[PDB]
């Protein structure tokens, strides 16, 4: 395209000069042609539209539909002939107050999320140097159009995609943009055909570090390189969330068991003398009494109290639903470029004294240092500090010397701070080295030198420092100095310092050679004119002192962060645009490849065989280019990821990062990317959680993302993960609990059509259970801790493993709720026979009981009883049944705390937010009981004390068969008690 | 989800074993409650309730019984007979349980005191319950007159209180009826009431009640309440009260506790 077209070619396609530029009436049109040189903005979406999302989702279906199916119960019972019909609309508005109390929530939790990492993100108005029939002006970067003469200089932000026509020494940053990490150089020469990997193309909003250019603007706006990834993620669309699956299919089991409840009673009403109409009501009421009102709102409170946890650790979630993501993940698909790495160059290796070392590379230089007591190495360290010209900026003492700013090149800042961090105060000790002399960087010498005098008044010998390309100093530098001597070059140390050399170029590192030589005091005596036009000072046989290398290293947490990631059963995948040597270096380092691990390359590079005459089975590390890839169908990259356990994927482009997320997702796995820059920001989207660094990551970046990390601290993804596993197990002992109860509410209502007994229990009582009661109880359980080393299990198979599965379902209501159903009903007829009504002369007794038109109904002692009496009494049949379902709650709190482990061993009391939650219970059902005014306003009654005591053998029924039930699961793994009864 | 081999991913013998383990599972349990229910039902007292939370004061009851949408509403027709045809059949099928031949069952009563009986003399280990019989309501028995007085104008209307086991109303007098216009006519006079038996009240010697077990031919004494001079095609309300030491009608959740209410409009 552009770059690979010549001046000539060039400068007629959009009629500009290469040396004068646009015409101003031709920019003028131009600029109504196209659109501003900017990237339009994204187009969002209303506030009531966000919120409004906050009302769907399954479990807010399902509400929905059970609230619409009561207001259509309510006509048909209003339009026929029916009274006592307030029932559907309390549970009705019930529904609806829970969705939309959840729904505000869930939108306050999104707001604050977004105004906290949205104060991370500035404004700052771009400006640019342009060149028009001539002349030149600082105008606007949006004003720019194609063809445009532009002009860069070092730490002015490149304005727009540039052809390159001249350059001075210039190097941008291309590290948001592409994967590489270290300064790429700005020539006017094509040196690729990829536009991406080509010297003669500057790339809009990245960052020119020093030297000038001048170029033609080729790219604008949206048709930029930033805006095409920008419209690729905007294509991109967001599936839906793990927990959101599972939630759906919670929903289809709640649906399927209200159908066939429904249909069955509706038959039986049939059979026993009902009307259609009547037997269509009941089905209805049936159905609606299997959705759960409080549901939805315990679920939101455990995954905010997740979210606060994680925020508390400085993640920050954007949506409540992506704190179990990480928990259910399989694989993660990492970027290199500042998301493993600092993306900063950084010493990391020097061999001196015939031996590599290692430098501390943390950004907390929490980590191992080298022997620092060495001749040699005394000598190296003045000779880097000497021969530097970088500089801090001032004012900076309590800014740890990694992130302190310095005005300089990358490589001059690197060996800077190391100067500061090993030999300390290196601005004193270069004032104490005066200089009188000085030769910069060029690219014809390849080195820079410098001569200086000794900090000691009685030496006057001038020392000359130089530093350079390692090949193009060990052409000069007859001697070396090796521990404390200075042995010549005898072809034993020319090879010894080739082999360092090339081990070092193969561990992906920039290697720079130094060197020193004394000045004799008769050939150089004080005030000698040293000419940098003369070349009077020597510049051979000088003395080496060593080689330096130089990285970008990786966070200092990332490496223990991915061995708990791959402890914890997750594929880590590496997926970055920097060259293959240093990202498999990089990932060595970081753990991604294991030790033993070798390549086909590295097998056969072994056994000195051509590389395809290896067994591709035999390598268990693989690192695949951007253009193996692109020439790579699905089944062969399905096949590659197949085969080779630890994969790293180099030079790869935005889209392909798509694409690999795309395939690991097809092949059923759940996929967590983590990611800093622009090139990530469409396989952030695709993920299944986005994870974006929020002090290094682009705004596009934290856009995509579901989760930002605001310290960059790595770590926090093996935090999400192990709380992500326990809010899963969490919340199904939660929704276990939650279930349970729903049972001993809807068993009386069916006993009250069927059997015709007085109502045993209310809509509004049944709503206070639902709503007032076990809402705290029911969160308490998600503070429970782990039952064993959830950090040492393997993810969970999403096709599996449920959040609600049947044995829960059936569980929680067949066997729990039943238990409690009975003491319910046991506490019932006690009510009813203490007061006079026999069971047998309850059965059928529903028409006279609710008459308004008998006042002296007889009762098994022959006393008459009024309409009022009779409805006191059915109000303390309701009290007696919310009390025996409070007492089976507190039971059922006690053992849903495990699914394996006996209570004793948990700990009773080892949850106080869950002993609180029971004194609270207590405390509310005593308030109801026994408030003045409950019996007219509630219908609670004041209920004597043994009515408190009938179903407390029913609960410790419930404990006991519960721990039974997990010391048969815990002695007999894998029996048929195992299979069956557990949960 | 269904399949030959494992019908909804579970095969017919593990089937069998779930099912087995959930039958086990309920019989065990409705075992349990049925051993609840039977333990409940040998410590209930065959005679006496255990409480009377919601019977501290007893219902009042009126007959004839006509109600429209808010409680008793009575309205007939002097001049025309089938309006009152169904409250005159009304009053004799109550009173047909009041006849000598249904009251054979109970023994003549004098003491006009509490009838407190500590023991079980009576046929079949019994209590005795006194007579009460149609004829002590006089006018309003249905004799001579067979209407109960709805076609002169001057209805009767049977007032009769709800029993309950062992409650004592008073006895520093009897009981008594008071019947009277809720809200006053401001042209015509207040009600006048002739009750039978006379003044109104119920003897003493009917309470207490011992329950349908130890006095199963029990029947609650009578007051016929004979309205004299209410007003002709109009609206009228009577509030007729208990009076008695022991019975309470300021219920406002309860207007049928110590007193009853009904409207009741004659034309002629
Ligand atoms: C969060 C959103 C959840 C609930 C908030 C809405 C409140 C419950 C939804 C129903 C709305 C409603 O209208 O509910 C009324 C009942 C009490 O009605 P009442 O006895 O005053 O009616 C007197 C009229 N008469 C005499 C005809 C019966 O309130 C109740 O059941 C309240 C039941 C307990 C709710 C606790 C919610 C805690 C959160
Ligand atoms: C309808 C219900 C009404 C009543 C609701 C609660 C009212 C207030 C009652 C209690 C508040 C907390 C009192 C704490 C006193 C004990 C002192 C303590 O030592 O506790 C401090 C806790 C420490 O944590 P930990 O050691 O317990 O964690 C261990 C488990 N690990 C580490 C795995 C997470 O600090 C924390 O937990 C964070 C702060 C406390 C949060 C827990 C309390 C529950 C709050 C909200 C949930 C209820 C929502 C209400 C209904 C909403 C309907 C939409
Ligand atoms: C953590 C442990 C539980 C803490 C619970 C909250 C404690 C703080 C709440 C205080 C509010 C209640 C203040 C005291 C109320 C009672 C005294 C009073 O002054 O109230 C009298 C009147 C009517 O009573 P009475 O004696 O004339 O009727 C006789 C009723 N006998 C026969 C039926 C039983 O009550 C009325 O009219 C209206 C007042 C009714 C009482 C509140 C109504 C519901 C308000 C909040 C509860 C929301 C659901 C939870
Ligand atoms: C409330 C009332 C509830 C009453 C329920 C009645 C249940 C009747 C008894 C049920 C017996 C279940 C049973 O016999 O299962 C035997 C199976 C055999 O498996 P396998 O040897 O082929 O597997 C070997 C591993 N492989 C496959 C790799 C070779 O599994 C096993 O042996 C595992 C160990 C069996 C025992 C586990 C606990 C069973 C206890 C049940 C009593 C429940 C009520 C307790 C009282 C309630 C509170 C008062
Ligand atoms: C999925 C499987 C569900 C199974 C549910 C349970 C099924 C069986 C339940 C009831 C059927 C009858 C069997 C139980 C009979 C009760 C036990 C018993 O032998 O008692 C003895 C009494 C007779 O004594 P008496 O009065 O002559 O003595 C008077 C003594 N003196 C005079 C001193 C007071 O016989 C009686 O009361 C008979 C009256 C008992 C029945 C009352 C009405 C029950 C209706 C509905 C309750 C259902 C609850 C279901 C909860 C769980 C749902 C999942
Ligand atoms: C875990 C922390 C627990 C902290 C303590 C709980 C709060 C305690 C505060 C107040 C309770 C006492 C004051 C209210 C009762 C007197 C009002 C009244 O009048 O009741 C009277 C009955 O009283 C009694 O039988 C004696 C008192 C017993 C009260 C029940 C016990 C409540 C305690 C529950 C805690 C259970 C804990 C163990 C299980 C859970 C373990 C975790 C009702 O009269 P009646 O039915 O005869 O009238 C009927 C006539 N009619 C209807 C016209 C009015
Ligand atoms: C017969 C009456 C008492 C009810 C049935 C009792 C139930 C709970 C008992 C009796 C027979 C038992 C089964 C006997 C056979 C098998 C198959 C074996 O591979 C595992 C145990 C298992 C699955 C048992 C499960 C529990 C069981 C079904
Ligand atoms: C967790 N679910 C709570 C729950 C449990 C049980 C239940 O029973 C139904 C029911 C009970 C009572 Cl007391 C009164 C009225 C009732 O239905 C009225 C009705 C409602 C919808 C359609 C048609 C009719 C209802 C909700
Ligand atoms: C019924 O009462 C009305 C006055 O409300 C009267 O006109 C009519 O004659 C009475 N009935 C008969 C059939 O006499
Ligand atoms: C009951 O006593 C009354 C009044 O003495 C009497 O008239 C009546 O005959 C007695 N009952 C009998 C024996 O039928
Ligand atoms: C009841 O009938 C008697 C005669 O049998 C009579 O003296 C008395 O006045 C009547 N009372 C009324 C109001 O009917
Ligand atoms: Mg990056």
């Amino acid at each position: 395209n552009d770059h690979q077209l010549s001046v000539a070619e060039l400068e007629q396609k959009y009629q500009t000069s290469a040396t004068k530029g646009l015409s101003a009436s031709l920019a003028a049109e131009l600029l109504l042609r196209d659109g501003p040189n900017a990237l339009r903005p994204p187009r969002g979406t209303p506030e009531y539209v966000k919120f409004a999302r906050q009302l769907a989702g399954g479990l807010q279906c399902l509400m929905w539909v059970a609230a619409a199916i009561c207001l259509i119960a309510f006509a048909i019972q209003a339009s026929e002939g029916d009274l006592t019909t307030d029932d559907n609309l309390y549970l009705a508005l019930a529904l609806i107050a829970v969705v939309v109390v959840t729904g505000c929530f869930g939108y306050y939790q999104e707001f604050k999320s977004t105004n906290i990492i949205a104060s991370f993100k500035n404004l700052v108005p771009q400006q640019a140097t342009v060149i028009r029939d001539g002349d030149k002006f600082q105008i606007n970067a949006d004003q720019l159009v194609v063809g445009d003469l532009v002009e860069m200089k070092g730490g002015d932000r490149v304005p727009a995609d540039i052809r390159i026509l001249q350059a001075q020494g210039c190097k941008v940053d291309n590290s948001s943009l592409t994967g590489e990490s270290e300064p790429q150089t700005r020539s006017p020469e094509c040196t690729h055909e990829s536009p991406l990997e080509t010297r003669n193309i500057a790339f809009f909003s990245t960052m020119c570090l020093e030297g000038t250019a001048q170029g033609l603007v080729v790219n604008t706006g949206d048709r930029t390189i930033i805006g095409r990834i920008a419209s690729l993620a905007s294509g991109v669309e967001n599936e839906k969330t793990p927990i959101a699956i599972e939630i759906e299919h919670f929903v289809d089991i709640i649906a399927g068991l209200a159908i066939l409840f429904g249909a069955t009673f509706f038959i039986v009403a049939m059979c026993i003398g009902y009307t259609f109409l009547r037997a269509m009501v009941f089905f209805m009421a049936i159905v609606v009494a299997y959705v759960p009102e409080g549901l939805l709102a315990t679920v939101t409170v455990c995954l905010s109290l997740t979210a606060k946890r994680l925020a508390s650790k400085n993640c920050v979630v954007k949506n409540l639903e992506a704190v179990e993501t990480l928990g259910s993940t399989s694989v993660i698909c990492s970027d290199k470029t500042g998301t493993l790495t600092q993306n900063r160059m950084t010493v990391s290796h020097l061999w001196f004294d015939n031996h590599i070392h290692s430098a501390d590379t943390t950004e907390d230089q929490s980590g191992q240092t080298f022997d620092q007591s060495s001749e040699t190495w005394r000598a190296l360290c003045r000779v880097l500090t000497l021969c530097n010209r970088a500089a801090f900026k001032s004012g900076q003492d309590a800014v740890p010397v990694p992130k302190r700013i310095v005005i300089g090149d990358a490589s001059e800042t690197a060996l800077l701070k190391f100067s500061e961090l090993t030999l300390g105060n290196a601005m004193g000790y270069r004032e104490r080295f005066p200089k009188v002399c000085e030769i910069p960087f060029n690219s014809t010498n390849k080195f820079q030198l410098s001569i200086h005098t000794l900090e000691d008044p009685r030496d006057p010998r001038h020392v000359l420092v130089m530093k350079g390309a390692p090949e193009r100093v060990l052409e000069r530098c007859s001697s070396i100095l090796i521990k404390g001597q200075e042995l010549p070059l005898d072809e034993q140390w020319r090879e010894a310092f080739q082999t360092a050399y090339l081990s070092l170029g193969g561990l992906g590192e920039r290697v720079l050679g130094f060197c020193q030589l004394y000045l004799s005091e008769k050939d150089y005596p004080p005030g000698y004119a040293f000419d940098v036009e003369a070349m009077n000072f020597p510049t051979s046989g000088l003395c080496f002192a060593g080689l330096v290398s130089m990285i970008d290293p990786p966070r200092a947490t990332v490496p223990d962060a991915v061995l708990k990631c791959r402890t914890a059963g997750i594929r880590v995948i590496m997926v970055t645009g920097d060259h293959p040597i240093t990202a498999k270096a990089i990932a060595a380092s970081v753990g991604i490849i294991s030790e033993g691990s070798e390549t086909v390359e590295d097998i056969a590079a072994r056994l000195r065989v051509p590389v395809d005459q290896v067994n591709r089975k035999d390598a268990r590390a693989c690192v695949i280019n951007g253009m193996q890839l692109k020439d790579m169908d699905p089944s062969e990259l399905v096949e590659a990821l197949r085969t080779h356990p630890e994969m790293v994927f180099a030079r790869t482009s935005p889209q392909q990062k798509l694409v690999i997320v795309e395939s690991c997702q097809r092949l059923g796995a759940i996929v967590a990317v983590t990611g800093d820059g622009v090139n990530d920001s469409p396989a952030l989207k695709k993920a299944d959680i986005g994870v974006a660094m929020g002090i290094a990551g682009s705004d596009a970046a934290k856009n995509a993302a579901d989760m930002i990390l605001l310290d960059d601290n790595f770590a926090s993804i093996v935090t999400g993960v192990e709380q992500g596993r326990l809010i899963f197990d969490n919340l199904k002992k939660s929704i276990a609990y939650t279930l349970t109860k729903n049972i001993p509410e809807l068993t009386p209502y069916l006993i009250y059509i069927t059997v015709s007994v007085p109502l045993p229990l209310g809509c509004i009582t049944i709503l206070f259970i639902e709503l007032c009661t076990d809402i705290f109880p029911s969160v308490s359980l998600a503070y429970e801790k782990a039952e064993s080393d959830i950090m040492h299990l393997r993810p969970r198979n999403p096709k599996r493993d449920r959040l609600v599965n049947e044995p829960l379902a059936a569980y929680s209501y067949f066997q729990i709720g039943a238990i409690q159903s009975f003491a319910g009903f046991t506490d019932y007829f006690t009510a009813m026979a203490q007061e006079g009504w026999f069971p047998l002369l309850c059965v059928g007794l529903r028409p006279q009981w609710e008459n308004h038109h008998l006042q002296d109904l007889q009762d098994s002692y022959g006393q008459e009883w009024t309409f009022g009496q009779r409805l006191y009494q059915q109000y303390t049949c309701y009290t007696v049944f919310f009390i025996s379902i409070e007492m089976c709650q507190i039971a059922d709190v006690l053992i849903r705390k495990t699914r394996r482990l006996s209570a004793f061993q948990q700990g009773f009391f080892r949850n106080r937010i869950l002993v609180i939650a029971i004194v609270f219970q207590v405390c509310i059902g005593c308030f109801l009981c026994y408030c003045p005014g409950m019996p007219n306003i509630f219908n609670f009654m004041p209920i004597r004390f043994q009515w408190w005591l009938v179903p407390m053998p029913f609960s410790l029924l419930i404990f006991v068969y519960d721990e039974i039930r997990k010391l048969g699961v815990r002695c007999c793994p894998g029996s048929w008690w195992d299979q069956e009864l557990y949960y | 989800n269904p399949d030959t081999g494992q019908m909804l991913g579970r095969t017919l013998s593990r089937w069998v074993w779930i099912s087995l383990y959930y039958v086990a599972f309920y019989v065990v349990m409705s075992g349990i409650f049925a051993l609840c229910i039977y333990v409940l039902m040998r410590t209930i007292d065959p005679y006496t309730p255990d409480y009377q939370d919601q019977l501290k004061s007893p219902g009042v009851t009126l007959r004839p019984d006509v109600y429209g949408e808010k409680g008793l509403d009575i309205s007939y027709n002097v001049s025309d007979s089938t309006t009152w045809a169904g409250l005159a059949h009304t009053l004799h099928r109550f009173l047909a349980g009041y006849s000598p031949a249904a009251q054979e069952g109970s023994i003549n009563c004098t003491s006009e005191k509490y009838f407190f009986q500590e023991s079980f003399l009576a046929p079949n280990h019994t209590k005795f319950s006194c007579k009460f019989t149609a004829d002590m309501l006089q006018n309003c028995s249905g004799r001579p007159d067979p209407t109960f007085g709805f076609a002169e104008g001057k209805p009767c209307f049977i007032i009769k209180m709800n029993r309950i086991v062992k409650f004592l109303p008073g006895n520093s007098t009897a009981p008594r009826v008071d019947c009277a216009f809720l809200d006053q006519p401001r042209d015509g006079p207040p009600l006048q009431v002739e009750y039978f038996p006379a003044n109104g009240t119920y003897s003493l010697h009917y309470f207490p009640y011992y329950g349908k077990k130890a006095q199963p031919h029990y029947s609650n004494p009578l007051v016929a309440a004979k309205l004299l001079n209410v007003p002709r095609n109009r609206d009228v309300v009577i509030v007729c009260k208990i009076l008695a030491e022991h019975v309470s009608f300021d219920n406002p959740h309860d207007p049928y506790e110590g007193k009853v209410e009904f409207k009741l409009k004659i034309q002629k």
